This record gives structure tokens, C-alpha cells and sequence, in this order.
RNA sequence: UUUUUUUUUUUUUUUU
RNA sequence: GAACGAAAGUCGGAGGUUCGAAGACGAUCAGAUACCGUCGUAGUUCCGACCAUAAACGAUGCCGACCGGCGAUGCGGCGGCGUUAUUCCCAUGACCCGCCGGGCAGCUUCCGGGAAACCAAAGUCUUUGGGUUCCGGGGGGAGUAUGGUUGCAAAGCUGAAAC
């Protein structure tokens, strides 16, 4: 261990996107992922521990050969942005917008995949590909909230999944951490894609607007 | 479209009568069938944009 | 299993579970092999070789999975000291 | 079999509770049985409040309300239609909009 | 004669022949999908038996509807069995759609010793039992020499299987050849689920044939 | 007929069968 | 109330076993307890346990090791005669060489197979495989 | 009684999925414009499409429709897929979030080097 | 507000 | 073996509003002696005796041991230098976030069980043995005939057989 450990610049991206205190409530699962209750019921997320899995995510989708058996999902639309533009980086089959209800079951379905691994967002907005996880008999990484319960889960982030920056990070040191795996760049060097385009956008009265205040 | 026949069959029970219809296909020539094509049944054309821009 | 004359005429040794030390099925369709890579030293890549859990399904239902990773890994000592 | 897990009323601790005497028919229905409404309604309908608001003294400070616990039984409930008959899975459901 | 119609990258392995047994699938529980794939395994499970066929009846406005549900049971002498049920709304067709179902379920039947340990394995390794309604089918074992002493349904069964001798029990409504017949085949797939002081051992988690073959995978993804 | 009121009519039977009995006793 | 807390005990790895857990709590000991657990852990069934010392009675703590799928107690405890272990063994144990039975024979607690060794039997404590 | 049937509606995004370089916004011309790269073998069907695919015309003007989306917006979505400004990823290096936080940094192995202190009561939810 | 009531023996299921 | 045991009744005592069995009436129907309407006994009510039945229902014997969670709540106990009422430390009030115990209930769950509905007990069951009491054995005849036994009586407990 104790080389890819984490740092001050990590921890400054973590702590801007406001991903270190999660919900108000929890699954009982979550005990060991928690460091203090706080006022406003709001729970703070120790980021070891997140950093704990993620050095365990990062291990898990490079340890197959192929990259292009990865299937990751996200039906709420947060992360529809990121999942798509996640899977343009490494090796994914993006599968955003709805997810049809026998894309794995079925062998007379046209669009029809049988992946080695599935990446979710959201458990609780993702119950369908959980629940058809156990039929193909594959693994499930999610990225968990608290109140997120465990079922056919198998790699467990704790962080926030109701936030626009807070999923999208998530997604943006995983895939670095995959290519870091991969040989690609060190870590005692920077990096070259900067994650805005990873995390979300809204409907652009910001992004027209701010590209109308720059003119 | 649908040729239609009936016929008589004498058995040892008694009678019976067999109908048999059977719908031709269309191919647009043929002793297939009919060389009117279905109308519910309505087919399509292939793009064609391969190549070029102002030069 | 063998017999007095030693003999092999078992078909296959079934996946254990990592876990429940529980024998998974042919027909439990919720089993799952999951294979974890090794990094390297100081210099933080890939070994080509790796370490492979299997997981039953009654804990892989219920939630318990998560904490047989994690404590698996600590079993291995690869997440933490 | 048990249409609910109720069985209707709501004694779960107890072992009696009083009946009380129903509005329409008036049957004896124990009130943790019983259908059981509560209705502000105005002295005069709305449309008729402007007449009065119009032919007053005051500046249209009078204005009173008619309290009244109204209290139903099961029979003359669904018989007088307010409480609709709903599905196997809706029976669990619980406060209307 | 026809070409395989390959589908679902399991049955492309076998027309790659890089799966060398059955067993290298039951290893791992990947679902079996197709028909074809264990009939290209087994040209030892062509012993098959309709068991029972009966009308059941839906009464719709007009007449009633007779559709008929159909079982078979397949079985390898070796301990390769499998039971399904199929209903569609002919005889022909709901034994001919009952043949795939019960390719499906093929299962893997382990064979054990009475209790003495000379060799040829024989009987059931423990007391099973499996429940599919409200039967309970135990299945004892039984010395060498014994028969299967049984009802004639699962003596059936176990006679596709492979059991010389084994000793039978059934409480229930054993009037139901949907049941019971499904009940005896649960049962008879408990045979590796169930433990034994013989597999203390740490194993030794031998690589995937989507692990090893890849490579082989990836010109054939292709 | 209720085994309420089935059970009313073997009451009303028995009691004119028991005044008859001691009638004569 | 509290009576013949064998069949206390073996309710409690009986639940956690087969709810899966690695290590259970009996709140009672005895040596009874002690030396029926000796008989599991010389075989192997179940790892190693740790005995909380209270100053009245104590309680148990074993680590499992996920072997077991029925640890029970005959409940009046049948006195046992020689000759007739070979019908509890065709009632009680699921093959013909698996489990165990654990018998209370006038030199102690012993084992199935070992009472016979010794050719004295006694009363049972129960049995599992 | 417009209410036009799938087989309508099935033609009319396959004529709006292939040859939109031709279409416009006018009926009387894609009428005709309709005969030539397609195959309609009823008359009264070649009037049904025309008016619907014209009247779907004004809405792919206007607005997205979801049944597929043009190649305009298909690479212009990919253009709302690499919209790269790089200023607000963070916030200022000197972060004061909470006094728990502050428990948390210190006590996990860092430099600590943003302060943190905010107080509250503990009436939440 | 009603809205009461209509007798009898009569119904077989494999397969390629 | 014993005490408690709703309403209904039985015996005597006080009075007797309303409701109201029977009872009489008006309709409504072919018929109503029924619903509907009006008058109204016994009864309801209080005081000393009786009787021991119900859907007396969680239709789930009681004690214990174990096996998932959360959200509350009712009664006690401890803690949480955030408010607020006496006068302000000083106590308790009033909320607020807890953790403990036992309590009526709930939500969800493939713990498993269940013929199923459903069930955290109806689970730990053919992998069957915690301790202990009452009981059912195809529907009818029937808790009927007859015996004993109690009750002033109405009736209770015990309980067949032919067919
Ligand atoms: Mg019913
Ligand atoms: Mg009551
Ligand atoms: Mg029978
Ligand atoms: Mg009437
Ligand atoms: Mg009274
Ligand atoms: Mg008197
Ligand atoms: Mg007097
Ligand atoms: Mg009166
Ligand atoms: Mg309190
Ligand atoms: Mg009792
Ligand atoms: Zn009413």
C-alpha cells in the first residue's frame, strides 16, 4: 500500500464538490463508513474509507483483460452525463436513458449484452439492475449513500448521490485511478482532462448565460 | 391474396370436410402469388451520404 | 471423495464460498468470482496476477457481501495494515 | 381469510371501547370502527355570503363558522359514497390527499 | 445438420471448443440458455420420458379452454437429470417445447457409498429431501444391492439418473405428478448443495472460461 | 336454516319433551 | 423456565449457523458445555472458543467455522444400551460415516464411535452433523 | 378523428431518421418529395403521411423529439458532451466547513491546513 | 319502495 | 378443587327520563303478524342473591433461549454549559437530539417458514426430541336420546348409539 495513499490536492477537490457528509439517515450496513453524527442530522463520511474503495473499484474493472465487457448504468439523470463520459475514457458499454427490463435475460432481445462486471449509480434509483445482476451471475460496484441499502451490491463508495459535483468526482478519480493501473500516468505527475465535463449540467441558464457574459 | 379450397373427405366415422386457405406472399414478380404488394406492409429506401464537402 | 482403493470418481469440487464456508450449487445462478488485481511495489502497476473471492448467494442477498470483501482483503492484508 | 390485519377497528391493546350512537341510521358502531369526518362548514354557502357581506352594519366582521363532529357508521357510509371501494394492495394505504 | 445458431458468447465457446466438459460450466453456474448446448455434451442423455400430459382448462366466455401441460424428464445413466414442464395449447407441442425445458434444467447428480469403501459408487452420499408443494421426498440410502424402493414416478426418475439403490419416503399429496415429480428433483440437485466432511479444504479456484479464453474471446467478439 | 335458530328448535323441542316427561313421570 | 441448557445452547449456534455469522454468544456454562464443545473441537467442526469468566456462571463465546447444519439435544436424554446405537444411528445421523453423537459413559463425555471403543455407553447429550 | 395510426407514425420517423436534407417546412412540396424516396402503395396514404411528417416539421424546429434525435444534435449533444471550462472544479485552498470536520482532519494523518469552524444548534431535520 | 320463483339422466382422452 | 365472568334472563327492594321484546295500532305489498310510522309493558337504573354462556377472537395455550433493520410512541432512568418560565446561581417544568429497559402497535425484507392468503412469529421441522396443560380424527344424525351432576327457573357441565 501506502503510495497510491492520498494527498492535499485530493483532498481539496473532495471537499470542494461537497461529497464528505452524506444523508440525514442511514442503512444499518453503513456503520463502519461513518465518523460523527452531526447538527442538521447530517452524517460525516470519513474519506478513508471512501479512498478505501475506491482502491478496491480501481482494482476490480482493471483485472479483466478486455475492457469493452463493462457495462455501466445510471438511470437518474445526474450521472447521465457522467456515465456516458466516463465510458469515453476506459473501456465501457454505456447504457444511459431507460434501461429495459431484460437486457440480460432474454436471448431473443436484439439489444442484448453479457457483460463480466456492472458499474450502478445510484442503488436505490438502480433497483432493476441489481435485481438482474444476480440472474447472469455478475459482480455490481455502486457508488452507496447512506440511506442506500446493500442488495446485490458488491463494491460499496460511501459519498452523496443526490448532488450534481458530488457524483461526477467520483467518477473522475475512478477512471484515473483505472488508467493509473493501466500504466498510463503516475501519480507524482498532473493530470490532462479536468473534471466539469465528468460531474453535470443543469439546463444552461448558467452555461449560455456565462458563455454570453465571456463574449 | 388468400386461395381458398373445400373439399369432401368420405371416412369410416362418417363425413368431413377439410378447408384449407393459404395466403400467397407478394414478390413484386412471380408465380409466388399476387404481384400487388400488402398494404398494411409499407417499405423503405436506403441513405446514400458517404462522401464529400465544398472543395 | 475416495474410496479404500483411493479412487477418484467424484465429478468436481464445487466452489466453496469465501465467507459462509458454503457449498455453492450448479444451479444457483447468484454465485459470483470476484478477482481483485495485484499492484506492484513503490512503482504502482500491474502485476499480472491477481486473487480471486467467491461469494454464495444468501450472503450476496442480504447485504453481507460488503463487509466479506473488505474484511476478505484485510484477511489478505491488502487494504490495510 | 382476514381481509385486513385490522380487522376493521383499531382495539389493539385494549378489549372494549364504548359504541357511538351513529348519525344516520343510527347502529351502535364503537368509534374506533366507525368512519369519522370532522366539517368546517360556513354558516351561509359562499355564493350566498355575498348577499349577507352586502346588507350588514359592520365591515364584514361577521363572519362564523358551524363546527360539527360528524360521525358515520360503515353501513351508511359506502351508502351515502365516501368511502370507495380500493384494490388488494391499496387497502394498505393510508391518508388522502 | 443445420448451422448451430450460435448466440450469447457461452454457447460461442463450445463451437470455439475451448469448454472441454459439461462440468466445466457446473463449476461456475453460468446459465445454461440453449438446447443445443448440452445436447452437443450429451449423447448420453437421449433417454427421455413424456411423464405425464394433462388438459387443464380455462374457462373463458364461449367454451372452455383446453390447453395441454406436458412433462418430460431427461436423464444421463451417468447422473444427468433434468425435469420440465411445459404447457401450450396442443399435445405436440407442449412435449416438444418440454424438451428444451427440461434441457435447461439438466443438474449434475452426485452418486455415493453405502458405507463400505471398495469402489463403484452407488447410492445417494446422505439422507436428502427436497419440498416442491407440500411433499416431502426423502431420499435414505441404501445397501448394495437394493433397488430403488419407491413410488413408480421417481423410481422413474432416479432410474434415468443412475442410482442403483436407494431408499424412498413421501408424505403429502403424492396424488400430483406436478409436484411430486418436481419435488424428487429437487431433491436430487441438493445432492452437491448439500455439505460433507470430506471438503474441509481451502480450494484452489481454478480461472474462468471467460478468464482463460479471453484472448480467444476477443478474435471471436469480433 | 341458521344453527342459531337450528338450535333454537331443539331447544323449544327438548323443553316440551322434558313436560312431557314429568307429566307422566 | 431455564431447564436442561444443553438445548439452550445448541438453539444458539444452530440459529447463528445457519443465519451465517462468525461468532456466537451461550450466556450459561457448564461442564457439560465445556466437554460436549470439547467433543466439537476435536473434531473440527467448529474453531476455537473463549469462556468470559463471571464470577457466577459464565458464558461462551465460539468462533465458527460454518460447518455445521444441525446441532441438536435429545431431550429427555434415552438411556443407551449397547447394541442398540446402530438403530440411533440409522435414525439420528444423515449417512453411514458423517456426524457424531455424544454420549455421557461412566468414565465421562465421549464420542459415537468412541463408546463403543470403550464398551461402556451411557446416557446421550444429543448429536450433529 | 385525426388520431393516425402507428404504420403513420412508424413511416414518419423513418422518413425523419433518413432523408431530412430534402424535407421542409412545407406540405405541397414534400407530398411530392414523399414519392420519391419512399414507397406508398394507397393514395389516401400518401396524403395521411404528408400532413403528419409537415406538422411533425415544426416541432423538430422547435424542440427535441424523442423518438431520434438529428445529427445536428447527436454530435451538437456531443458538443454538450465536451464543454470544457477550467476554473470552478474548486473552491478557495483555505476551507472552513465544520467543527467536526476539524475532528476528522486533524486526527486522520494530514497537514491540516484548512481551518474549519462553524456553530449551531442541534434542533436539525 | 317492490324486482317473489322455473322440475331431470345427461362432462371420454394416447401420440411422432 | 376455587374465585372473577359483558349483555340476556330469574328472585325480592327503591323509582320509572329516554330507548323499547312482546302487545295494540297506520301504511307498504297479492300476502306483513316484516322493514317503515305512532302509543306502549317486561326490561333498561340503582341495592343485596342467582345463573356461567359469546364471533368471551390475536378466531393464534403459557414460561423460556436465539435469529434483520428503521421510523415513532406510552411510562420510568441517565446524559446532551442550544432556548424558554420563579428572581437570577439554586432546583425541576416546557421542547430539542440521544442511548437503556420493558409495552401496545407499525413499515420493509427471499432469515426461513406457509397448501396459500400470510407470518418476526404461524420461523429455528423428514437436517423431525426446550419444559408443560387442554384438546381434533370425513361430513350428517348431535352436544340430540338416555344416565348421573348442579341451577328457584331459563338452562349448565359430562355424553352416545342405531342408521
Ligand atoms: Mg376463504
Ligand atoms: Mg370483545
Ligand atoms: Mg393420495
Ligand atoms: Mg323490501
Ligand atoms: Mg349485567
Ligand atoms: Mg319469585
Ligand atoms: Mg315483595
Ligand atoms: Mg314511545
Ligand atoms: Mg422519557
Ligand atoms: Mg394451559
Ligand atoms: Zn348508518
Amino acid at each position: 500500500l501506502d503510495v497510491l495513499q492520498m494527498k492535499e490536492e485530493d483532498v481539496l477537490k473532495f471537499l470542494a464538490a461537497g461529497t464528505h457528509l452524506g444523508g440525514t439517515n442511514l442503512d444499518f450496513q453503513m456503520e463502519q463508513y461513518i465518523y460523527k453524527r452531526k447538527s442538521d442530522g447530517i452524517y460525516i463520511i470519513n474519506l478513508k474509507r471512501t479512498w478505501e474503495k475506491l482502491l478496491l473499484a480501481a482494482r476490480a474493472i482493471v483485472a479483466i483483460e478486455n475492457p469493452a465487457d463493462v457495462s455501466v448504468i445510471s438511470s437518474r439523470n445526474t450521472g447521465q452525463r457522467a456515465v456516458l463520459k466516463f465510458a469515453a475514457a476506459t473501456g465501457a458499454t454505456p447504457i444511459a436513458g431507460r434501461f429495459t427490463p431484460g437486457t440480460f435475460t432474454n436471448q431473443i432481445q436484439a439489444a442484448f449484452r453479457e457483460p463480466r462486471l456492472l458499474v450502478v449509480t445510484d442503488p436505490r434509483a438502480d433497483h432493476q439492475p441489481l435485481t438482474e445482476a444476480s440472474y447472469v451471475n455478475l459482480p455490481t460496484i455502486a457508488l452507496c449513500n447512506t440511506d442506500s441499502p446493500l442488495r446485490y451490491v458488491d463494491i460499496a463508495i460511501p459519498c452523496n448521490n443526490k448532488g450534481a459535483h458530488s457524483v461526477g468526482l467520483m467518477w473522475w478519480m475512478l477512471a484515473r485511478e483505472v488508467l493509473r493501473m493501466r500504466g498510463t500516468i503516475s501519480r507524482e505527475h498532473p493530470w490532462e482532462v479536468m473534471p466539469d465535463l465528468y460531474f453535470y449540467r443543469d439546463p444552461e441558464e448558467i452555461e449560455k448565460e456565462e458563455q454570453a457574459a465571456a463574449e | 391474396y388468400v386461395d381458398t379450397a373445400v373439399r369432401h373427405v368420405l371416412l369410416r366415422q362418417g363425413v368431413l370436410g377439410i378447408k384449407v386457405k393459404i395466403m400467397l406472399p407478394w414478390d413484386p414478380t412471380g408465380k409466388i402469388g399476387p404481384k400487388k404488394p400488402l398494404p398494411d406492409h409499407v417499405s423503405i429506401v436506403e441513405p446514400k451520404d458517404e462522401i464529400l464537402p465544398t472543395t | 471423495m475416495q474410496n479404500d482403493a483411493g479412487e477418484f470418481v467424484d465429478l468436481y469440487v464445487p466452489r466453496k464460498c469465501s465467507a459462509s464456508n458454503r457449498i455453492i450449487g450448479a444451479k444457483d445462478h447468484a454465485s459470483i468470482q470476484m478477482n481483485v488485481a495485484e499492484v506492484d511495489k513503490v512503482t504502482g502497476r500491474f502485476n499480472g496476477q491477481f486473487k480471486t473471492y467467491a461469494i454464495c448467494g444468501a450472503i450476496r442477498r442480504m447485504g453481507e457481501s460488503d463487509d466479506s470483501i473488505l474484511r476478505l482483503a484485510k484477511a489478505d492484508g491488502i487494504v490495510s495494515k | 381469510t382476514k381481509k385486513r390485519r385490522n380487522n376493521g377497528r383499531a382495539k389493539k391493546g385494549r378489549g372494549h371501547v364504548q359504541p357511538i350512537r351513529c348519525t344516520n341510521c343510527a347502529r351502535c358502531v364503537p368509534k374506533d370502527k366507525a368512519i369519522k369526518k370532522f366539517v368546517i362548514r360556513n354558516i351561509v354557502e359562499a355564493a350566498a355570503v355575498r348577499d349577507i357581506s352586502e346588507a350588514s352594519v359592520f365591515d364584514a366582521y361577521v363572519l362564523p363558522k358551524l363546527y360539527v363532529k360528524l360521525h358515520y357508521c360503515v353501513s351508511c357510509a359506502i351508502h351515502s359514497k365516501v368511502v370507495r371501494n380500493r384494490s388488494r394492495e391499496a387497502r394498505k394505504d393510508r391518508t388522502p390527499p | 445438420d443445420k448451422e448451430w445458431m450460435p448466440v450469447t458468447k457461452l454457447g460461442r465457446l463450445v463451437k470455439d471448443m475451448k469448454i472441454k466438459s459439461l462440468e466445466e460450466i457446473y463449476l461456475f453456474s453460468l446459465p445454461i440458455k440453449e438446447s443445443e448446448i448440452i445436447d452437443f455434451f450429451l449423447g448420453a442423455s437421449l433417454k427421455d420420458e413424456v411423464l405425464k400430459i394433462m388438459p387443464v382448462q380455462k374457462q373463458t366466455r364461449a367454451g372452455q379452454r383446453t390447453r395441454f401441460k406436458a412433462f418430460v424428464a431427461i436423464g444421463d445413466y451417468n447422473g444427468h437429470v433434468g425435469l420440465g414442464v411445459k404447457c401450450s395449447k396442443e399435445v405436440a407441442t407442449a412435449i416438444r417445447g418440454a424438451i428444451i425445458l427440461a434441457k435447461l434444467s439438466i443438474v449434475p447428480v452426485r452418486r455415493g457409498y453405502w458405507g463400505n469403501k471398495i469402489g463403484k459408487p452407488h447410492t445417494v452420499p446422505c439422507k436428502v429431501t427436497g419440498r416442491c408443494g407440500s411433499v416431502l421426498v426423502r431420499l435414505i440410502p441404501a445397501p448394495r444391492g437394493t433397488g430403488i424402493v419407491s413410488a413408480p414416478v421417481p423410481k422413474k426418475l432416479l432410474m434415468m439418473a443412475g442410482i442403483d439403490d436407494c431408499y424412498t419416503s413421501a408424505r403429502g399429496c403424492t396424488a400430483t405428478l406436478g409436484n411430486f415429480a418436481k419435488a424428487t428433483f429437487d431433491a436430487i440437485s441438493k445432492t452437491y448443495s448439500y455439505l460433507t466432511p470430506d471438503l474441509w479444504k481451502e480450494t484452489v479456484f481454478t480461472k474462468s472460461p471467460y478468464q482463460e479464453f479471453t484472448d480467444h474471446l476477443v478474435k471471436t467478439h469480433t | 336454516m341458521r344453527a342459531k335458530w337450528r338450535k333454537k328448535r331443539m331447544r323449544r323441542l327438548k323443553r316440551k319433551r322434558r313436560k312431557m316427561r314429568q307429566r307422566s313421570k | 423456565v431455564r431447564m436442561n441448557v444443553l438445548a439452550d445452547a445448541l438453539k444458539s449456534i444452530n440459529n447463528a449457523e445457519k443465519r451465517g455469522k462468525r461468532q456466537v454468544l451461550i450466556r450459561p456454562c457448564s461442564k457439560v458445555i465445556v466437554r460436549f464443545l470439547t467433543v466439537m473441537m476435536k473434531h473440527g467442526y467448529i474453531g476455537e472458543f473463549e469462556i468470559i469468566d463471571d464470577h457466577r456462571a459464565g458464558k461462551i463465546v465460539v468462533n465458527l467455522t460454518g460447518r455445521l447444519n444441525k446441532c441438536g439435544v435429545i431431550s429427555p436424554r434415552f438411556d443407551v444400551q449397547l447394541k442398540d446405537l446402530e438403530k440411533w444411528q440409522n435414525n439420528l445421523l444423515p449417512s453411514r460415516q458423517f456426524g457424531f453423537i455424544v454420549l455421557t459413559t461412566s468414565a465421562g463425555i465421549m464420542d459415537h464411535e468412541e463408546a463403543r471403543r470403550k464398551h461402556t455407553g451411557g446416557k446421550i447429550l444429543g448429536f450433529f452433523f | 378523428g385525426r388520431v393516425r395510426t402507428k404504420t403513420v407514425k412508424k413511416a414518419a420517423r423513418v422518413i425523419i431518421e433518413k432523408y431530412y436534407t430534402r424535407l421542409g417546412n412545407d406540405f405541397h412540396t414534400n407530398k411530392r418529395v414523399c414519392e420519391e424516396i419512399a414507397i406508398i402503395p394507397s393514395k389516401k396514404l400518401r396524403n395521411k403521411i404528408a400532413g403528419y411528417v409537415t406538422h411533425l416539421m415544426k416541432r423538430i424546429q422547435r424542440g427535441p423529439v424523442r423518438g431520434i434525435s438529428i445529427k445536428l444534435q447527436e454530435e451538437e449533444r456531443e458538443r454538450r458532451d465536451n464543454y470544457v471550462p477550467e476554473v470552478s472544479a474548486l473552491d478557495q485552498e483555505i476551507i472552513e466547513v465544520d467543527p467536526d470536520t476539524k475532528e476528522m482532519l486533524k486526527l486522520l494523518d494530514f497537514g491540516s491546513l484548512s481551518n474549519l469552524q462553524v456553530t449551531q444548534p442541534t434542533v436539525g431535520m
